[PDB]
């Protein structure tokens, strides 16, 4: 049913970025895992949803 | 000849290599190439890499998990990451349409055979069923 | 009679030199081409090299340019206890 | 290799070992005779090592191993090519 | 064509330049000896180009090329037909 | 000797002249019809023809009288900076 219904979609995990930092507590403007925003990504895995 | 490529023909070596952990270079099609590792430690798994350049006080490669697919290795090409060569500065790459004309002045298409140079660093090219090399000139770059 | 040793590191950035003329970057153009030099270490174009601004991407071009000598300069202060008897 | 260095003696004093317990002193009462002791080093009960202190008071106890303490702090750059 | 004009210099200076490198001097120490050079032609250091200054202090170094520096701006209107 | 040169507009505009009276017009009525002159270019009706004022409606009638010249009063400045040798 799921399957059937839903579209094919890229989910990718969410994982804070090692780049926070550490006394502030807030991440760096621009590195490449995360590209500004405090939150990196993990590899995308094909899924319908 | 030109040391610029030394592409792997069987998975078997690279799996070969990749048990003793050296690491590999996977070309793509109209994306970015990637580097392949496998893990250390207990558990063995592969990890990849989107940084290509050599690692250094300055610069540091990232590695993460994946669920590499045995086609893409089978399929695509391979190559040792530390003896790759960035560039060989020619026109034309290796396996690319290319148009020329035969000894009976008749038109035809091909593929690109072998790239070769002279000491002086003139390019010759060699083409599929023409054993003879061919200036840089006479060929024609076809449009996809 | 060294008690005791600990290092600190102050300061960890990378600096370029050009090969030939032997001064060092202070400024680039828009597109990234180098416009000034100096003989003079302490006034560089630093490039932050601490374990967080690894990778970067801000001076690529100027990283490709056979003319220029990248180096690590790095800042020390190192404590070192000594217990000499009486 | 180095480009540029300097050392300075940040501190110069006499620290006050026990001889049998191998403790260092800590506090002291009234007279300044012991009654801590603990295992640091740098804690340990110090003070100035010149001669003008010394002949302005070894005096509190028989344990006389005193500890001449200096320390050494060296400020030094680098210049590590690639 | 032109209804009205008018020219005014703006500046008139000695722009000092390396017989090398060909870099414009940028920075300069206590005495004016040269720290830094530029390639820019309108940052670089300069001076009045005036007598009073040169007979006040060329003196810095032997790489003995000044440039005297005149900045031309002008005003202009046209009347254009159709 | 003209190291480098660069040119600005400051103004762009379009004045009116009479063929026969050789005045510029300066003022117009309800119906958009002239009502004054001037021989005065710094005194003068003048329409904005930057590049986000171009097609206007305000002087359509004004246009079309044959009697009237348009002309296209532009401002300049323009920097020209010189290298004389020593
Ligand atoms: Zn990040």
């Amino acid at each position: 049913f799921i399957n059937d219904r839903g579209i094919k979609v890229l989910w990718e995990e969410a994982y804070f970025c090692p780049c926070l930092n550490p006394d502030t507590g807030h991440p760096r403007v621009d590195c490449p895992r995360c590209h500004g925003k405090g939150i990196a990504y993990l590899p995308p895995k094909e899924t319908i949803m | 000849p030109i040391q610029d490529a030394k592409p792997i023909d069987d998975i078997v070596d690279i799996m070969t290599y990749l048990k003793n952990g050296k690491v590999l270079r996977v070309k793509q099609d109209n994306q970015g190439d990637i580097l392949v590792r496998m893990s250390p430690g207990k558990h063995k798994f592969t990890e990849v890499s989107r940084d290509l350049d050599k690692e250094s006080f300055y610069y540091k490669r990232h590695w993460v998990l994946y669920n590499v697919s045995v086609n893409s290795l089978i399929t695509f090409d391979v190559y040792l990451d530390e003896e790759y060569s960035e560039t060989t500065k020619v026109k034309y790459p290796k396996d690319t349409i290319v148009e020329y004309t035969r000894e009976d002045q008749e038109k035809d298409v091909a593929m690109i055979k072998e790239i070769l140079t002279d000491n002086n660093g003139n390019y010759f090219y060699a083409l599929i069923g023409e054993t003879m090399l061919f200036d840089e000139n006479k060929l024609n770059k076809v449009k996809d | 009679s060294i008690e005791k040793k600990e290092e600190v590191i102050a300061h960890n950035e990378v600096v370029f030199r050009s090969l030939t003329q032997g001064l060092y970057v202070k400024e680039v153009d828009i597109y990234s081409d180098v416009v000034s030099y100096t003989k003079d270490v302490d006034e560089a174009l630093a490039m932050p090299n601490t374990i967080n601004f690894k990778n970067s991407r801000k001076y690529k071009k100027l990283i490709m340019n056979l003319d220029l000598e990248p180096l690590n300069k790095i800042q020390k202060v190192i404590y070192e206890t000594h217990l000499e008897g009486l």
